[PDB]
């Protein structure tokens, strides 16, 4: 989705936030 | 007046800036520099403002923005204040720093508007 992820170890975090927002419906009901 | 700029048009810069400034303020009405912070002020960061990123985009942007602010703190900007020298210096003489970096903390001035 972004190229040249800065700072892997920050933006690591992300791969389970993508998950997190994926099982967990955020759409504003 | 709107041309002095630095006030809305950047607003990650503003979101970022202002969890320094906020934070420092925080921590020194409270002790007076609590320091070494360089991962914890992203952490937090991103755990505070992580219910609001409901986009990656967002996340990766924000802590895009955030690493380069402290990296540009710590060097072109050059508000970063650090105790010793020698062990957070590198090269020259050769220092080692594979744990590290021994004392970190910022200056309230800092060079933005808001």
């Amino acid at each position: 989705s972004a190229l040249k992820g800065v700072s892997q170890d920050l933006l690591e975090r992300i791969r389970a936030k993508e998950a997190q927002k994926q099982l967990a419906q955020m759409t504003r009901w | 007046a709107p041309k002095a700029s630095l006030r809305l048009g950047f607003s990650e810069y503003s979101r970022i800036s202002n969890l320094i400034v906020l934070h420092l303020r925080k921590v020194e009405e409270e002790e007076d520099e609590s320091a070494l912070k360089r991962s914890e002020l992203v952490n937090w960061y991103l755990k505070e403002i992580e219910s609001e990123i409901d986009s990656e985009e967002e996340l990766i942007n924000k802590k895009r923005i955030i690493e380069k602010v402290i990296h540009r703190l710590t060097h072109y900007d050059h508000v970063l204040i650090e105790l010793t020298q020698a062990g957070l210096k590198g090269s020259t003489e050769g220092s080692e720093s594979y744990e590290e970096d021994p004392y970190l903390v910022v200056n309230p001035n800092y060079l933005l508007e808001d």
